RNA sequence: GGAUUUUUGGAGCAGGGAGAUGGAAUAGGAGCUUGCUCCGUCCACUCCACGCAUCGACCUGGUAUUGCAGUACCUCCAGGAACGGUGC
């Protein structure tokens, strides 16, 4: 059950709690998010949840992409041009993925649009220094895993691997 | 067509209207007209700098009128 | 009930000196003595007089024909 | 004669753009005499605004396009 | 005669709703009065413009020549409003 | 005097030297040759006045009512 | 007599139309209503210091539209026949 | 009464402009001026015109003026401010 | 069916003054390149008049509320002022 056009066509979309347009895609076990060329940029979010996709990569330019919603699958690398594909993305939850090292959160520097992530239930979290390593890969995010980021965890993520 | 609004309730009351520019005025309204025109007896406008200058009754025409509050419970 | 009519009416049978703020323009005024009137509220003023509130200065150009739609408050004047 | 353009356009998702620059994206429901525009669930751009339910009067309309397909 | 944006305006009287003018203003409350000229008077009336000047009136009237949009809620966009 | 409607005070100041101004400021003086009940105004051999200080000669000059502001019969 | 008329009749024609605010459309002018409801098909817009847009659809007022420019191979003197 | 009053008003004087073909003047609220004949009017002032020529000023953003020229236009009535007729085609 | 609440528009235009202040990589003219001098276009800082006052959104610290609802907005104190509009 691959992502195509006409399984884009036949999902559901409507407003969601944020008054922002959103595609419930929810239930449909996709290996790989492609052929979202459909829907022209006509959505503010992405409801991907209880997927099976593996990388988050192979999207096209979608400005007005602000909310991604990846929780529950198994998303275990982030691709290097998502910042070409989604300027304006803000909103990236990416819940109970297949994270494990922190170098996957190297090609997450790159979206400058982005302040509120989550990756809380996933080994990636587990590791030392985890957070602090995030706050000094990412300092555009304000929002890390529904904690609000205060000066004194900028000022050690800064004094740590300068 | 051609209704008049509904100003029976604001008669003789002491309310605030806004003009086009920026204009404030307060005076109790002594009339209603179905081209939304206004006879506010007694009126005072305020200034720039916040003086109130009574002009008297004056008639506000509807091609201006902003917003008319009223300052009394109706 | 006082009509905005009426009250015009009145003020052309006084005879009496009445100053007209414009639309958008509240750095000019104009004043004179309203003789008629008519149904698109059109004032004919008799030895009417241009006051700049920023100038602080008053030019007087005679019979004026000014219409309705410019015209936005009306107070009279004692002068 | 047929008066088709505003019917065709009906319970879809169009933008239209204010006088003073602004946009609501919203899904046309009715229209009038007076191209008065009720969208329902609208979003306002120039930074997003929450508005939902909005009903613009037809003086302040400019243009209007279509945005996507109807939810 | 009448039409169905006004309709819809005329039904949703008594709600908490709000309207934005052309100056920014927006004057939010309960809708008691809505005539079918988008004349708005509304009771215990609050003002929160463009300006900012937040505050709370006992009676306001906004006529519908310098009124830009309505906010209503969606309780009426379901039924009769579906044709 | 007697209370003169603004119509025929229109229709006979056809022919005289008048100045009509509009609400941008310019103004053009010239003899009224044509005024009909919508309010427009078609004058001969008309000047152009601009801040107090005359611009030129146009003509037959054509102005409507949505833009003259005031007119007055020198 | 009646512009409207005129106006309506010139469907199926690549015009454009400048706005007050300085922005030009240039289509296909594919309906016309009594009210100058311009309705057209596949235009390119393009506003005051900003970057021209296609759009497959636009519908324009009648009363925001300052002037229109058409070909100068139009038949404006057969049309002007009512 | 109404042909009457549009060749005996103030629209005479556009209905001299494309009976005996000659140009006029137009200047409009967006500081432009564009002279041509008249070859369409009606009562709103809807002037569909041929052989057209506009010109204003511009600045960057010293300004500078420019002019144009159409071969055939369409303005409304409600963007014309001024409209002069002066023997300019002979 | 162009005369006040919708469609023949009341819209257009310009951002205070000064200083031997600073820049036009590839884009001004003149004294007929380059170097220099003069004059009608911005941004950053400083001074006078942080252009002024207002309220809303917002950041730091302290502090109060533990409450079952369908919402313009919601505790208070102090500092800073990146944003919005109102009148001069």
């Amino acid at each position: 059950v691959k992502l195509t056009a006409e399984l884009i066509e036949q999902a559901a979309q409507y407003t969601n709690a944020v008054r922002d347009r959103e595609l419930d895609l929810r239930g449909y076990k996709i290996p790989v998010i492609e052929n979202l060329g459909a829907t022209l940029d006509q959505f503010d979010a992405i409801d991907f949840s209880d997927n099976e996709i593996r990388k988050l990569d192979g999207f096209p330019l979608l400005r007005r992409l602000k909310t991604l919603l990846v929780n529950n699958n198994r998303i275990c690398r982030i691709g290097e041009g998502l910042d070409q594909a989604l300027p304006c993305l803000t909103e990236l939850i990416l819940t109970n993925n297949s994270l494990v090292e922190l170098g996957d959160l190297d090609p997450l520097a790159s979206l400058k649009s982005l302040t509120y992530l989550s990756i809380l239930r996933n080994p990636v979290t587990n590791k030392k220094h985890y957070r602090l390593y995030v706050i000094y890969k990412v300092p555009q995010v304000r929002v890390l895993d529904f904690q609000k980021v205060k000066l004194k965890e900028r000022q050690e993520a800064e004094k740590m691997f300068k | 067509k051609a209704h008049p609004p509904e100003l029976k309730k604001f008669m003789d009351k002491k309310l605030s209207l806004k003009l086009n520019g920026g204009r404030h005025v307060q005076g109790i309204l002594r009339g209603f007209d179905p081209f939304m025109n206004l006879v506010i007896d007694e009126c005072v406008e305020m200034a720039t700098s916040g003086q109130q200058n009574n002009i008297g009754m004056v008639v506000i025409r509807g091609n201006s009128i902003i917003m008319l509050e009223a300052l009394e419970r109706v | 009930m006082v009509q905005p009519i009426n009250l015009i009416f009145r003020y052309l049978q006084n005879r009496s000196r009445i100053q007209v703020w414009l639309y958008e323009q509240v750095n000019m005024r104009i004043e004179g003595c309203i003789i008629g009137f008519d149904e698109y509220m059109n004032l004919v003023l008799d030895d009417a007089e241009e006051i700049h509130s920023k100038t602080k200065s008053r030019k007087q150009l005679g019979r004026i024909m000014l219409k309705g739609d410019n015209i936005t408050l009306l107070q009279s004047v004692s002068n | 004669g047929k008066s088709s353009k505003m019917l065709q356009h009906i319970d879809y998702r169009m933008r239209c753009i204010l006088q003073d620059g602004r946009i609501f994206i919203g899904t046309f429901k009715a229209f009038d005499k007076h191209m008065n525009l009720i969208l329902c669930d609208c979003d306002e751009f120039r930074e997003k605004r929450v508005l939902g339910l909005v009903l613009l009067r037809g003086e302040n309309l400019v243009s209007m396009t279509v945005e996507g397909p109807p939810p | 005669s009448i039409g169905v944006p006004i309709k819809v305006l005329h039904e949703a009287e008594g709600h908490i709703v709000t309207c934005e003018t052309n100056t920014g203003e927006v004057y939010r409350g309960k809708l008691i009065e809505a005539e079918d000229n988008m004349n708005c008077q509304m009771s215990n009336i609050t003002v929160t413009y463009r300006d900012g000047r937040v505050a709370q009136l006992e009676q306001v009237y906004i006529r519908g020549s310098k009124i830009r949009f309505l906010i209503l809620p969606d309780m009426l966009k379901n039924a009769p409003m579906l044709k | 005097s007697l209370p003169l409607n603004p119509k025929p005070f229109l229709n006979g100041l056809t022919g005289k030297p008048v100045m009509v101004k509009l609400k941008w400021g310019m103004e053009y003086k010239g003899y009224l040759v044509s005024v009909d009940g919508y309010m427009n105004m078609q004058l001969a051999n008309t000047e152009e006045y601009i801040d107090g200080a005359l611009s030129g000669h146009l003509g037959e000059v054509l102005i409507r009512c949505n833009n003259v502001l005031y007119i007055r019969g020198v | 007599m009646k512009l409207v008329r005129f106006l309506m009749k010139l469907s199926h024609e690549t015009v454009t139309i400048e706005l007050k605010n300085g922005t030009q459309v240039h289509g296909t002018i594919t309906g016309v209503d009594v009210s100058m409801n311009t309705h057209l098909k596949a235009v390119k817009m393009t506003l005051k210091n900003r970057e021209p847009v296609q759009l497959e659809t636009l519908s324009i007022r009648g009363n925001n539209i300052r002037y229109f420019i058409l070909p100068d191979s139009l038949p404006l003197d057969t049309l002007l026949v009512d | 009464r109404e042909e009457e009053e549009f060749n005996t008003g103030p629209l005479s004087v556009l209905t001299q402009s494309v009976k005996n073909n000659t140009q006029v003047l137009i200047n409009c609220r967006n500081n432009k001026k564009l002279l041509g004949r008249v070859k369409a009017f009606d009562r709103h002032c809807n002037m569909v015109l041929e052989n057209v020529k506009e010109m204003w000023t511009e600045v960057p953003k010293k300004p500078v003026n420019k002019d144009r020229y159409i071969s055939k236009m369409f303005l409304r009535g409600d963007s014309v401010i001024v409209v002069l007729r002066n023997p300019l085609i002979a």
